[PDB]
């Protein structure tokens, strides 16, 4: 059992930057971020291996979004830059791929409730 | 990273070459840092693993300083960064596996729509170009929609995937009935 609690969403400005955080309550599992807008499919955003040595940011978001983690604090973080109205969504933290590749599968076991990001034009 | 594309169900060979034309100690690992194989064989002897019995090298090439990683019967989830370490050097290879399917198992009728879908690793955004049996070229992203099939569309379609400046080609047989 793992608990995931997101924080950092809110109402932000187009062109701005925002850092989201997720507090877990482990240092041995992959973690990821996803997002879902109203009446649209949930979308993979980014993943990071247990050690933090490898990351996988979605091709369409590379060079705007980055992902990091802190195993001592049991957190994973998502850095958003140059925000667009199209980035408005609930952003979800996820954890545990049962050892799978962060480049090969997105079938995470544990999921947070999500934090709302709204980008004002 | 070097990028290599693989086809679902096929075999892929990830090359690794040392500075010296001779055998020396090497191993391959995945991005999770699990060792896969090396000079003394497969490391995957500790329990069930994703790559169990599907990963090999070409032992006969090691004395030429070539230490490839071969993965057979590819799954989309084999997509990963694989790291070859030989002595003090490490080479990273990003494998991306794709599969091509149509939205019909048996057959389509003249006038029906066709959806070609490239099964893709998470976060990839390939571009796809397909050529019909008539010779018409269409292009788009992971999913291509054709509005209506003609009898002349019955036959082998050829589709090329472009990802990270690398290309791989699929062929798929579409049958259109009258």
């Amino acid at each position: 059992e793992v608990q995931l609690v997101e924080s950092g969403g809110g109402l932000v400005q187009a062109g701005g930057s925002l850092r989201l955080s997720c507090a877990a309550s482990i240092s041995s599992v992959a973690m990821g971020w996803f997002r879902q807008a109203p009446e649209k499919e949930r979308e993979f955003v980014a993943a990071i291996t247990w050690s933090g040595d490898y990351t996988n940011v979605a091709d369409s978001m590379k060079g705007r979004f980055t992902i990091s983690r802190d195993n001592a604090r049991k957190t994973v973080s998502l850095q958003l830059t140059n925000l667009k109205p199209e980035d408005t969504a609930v952003y979800y933290c996820a954890a545990d791929l049962r050892g799978g590749s962060i480049y090969g599968t997105a079938d995470y076991v544990y999921w947070g409730q999500g934090t709302q990001v709204t980008v004002s034009s | 990273k070097k990028v290599v594309l693989g086809k679902k169900g096929d075999t892929v060979e990830l090359t690794c070459t040392a500075s010296q034309k001779k055998s020396i100690q090497f191993h391959w690992k995945n991005s999770n840092q699990i060792k896969i194989l090396g000079n003394q064989g497969s490391f995957l002897t500790k329990g069930p693993s994703k790559l169990n019995d599907r990963a090999d090298s070409r032992r006969s090439l090691w004395d030429q300083g070539n230490f490839p990683l071969i993965i057979k019967n590819l799954k989309i989830e084999d997509s990963d960064t694989y790291i070859c370490e030989v002595e003090d050097q490490k080479e990273e290879v990003q494998l991306l596996v794709f599969g091509l399917t149509a939205n019909s198992d048996t057959h389509l009728l003249q006038g029906q729509s066709l959806t070609l879908t490239l099964e893709s690793p998470p976060g990839s955004s390939p571009s796809v170009q397909c050529r019909s049996p008539r010779g018409k070229n269409i292009q788009g992203g992971k999913t291509l929609s054709v509005s209506q099939l003609e009898l002349q569309d019955s036959g082998t379609w050829t589709c090329t995937v472009l990802q990270n400046q690398k290309k791989v080609e699929f062929k798929i047989d579409i049958v259109v009935l009258a």
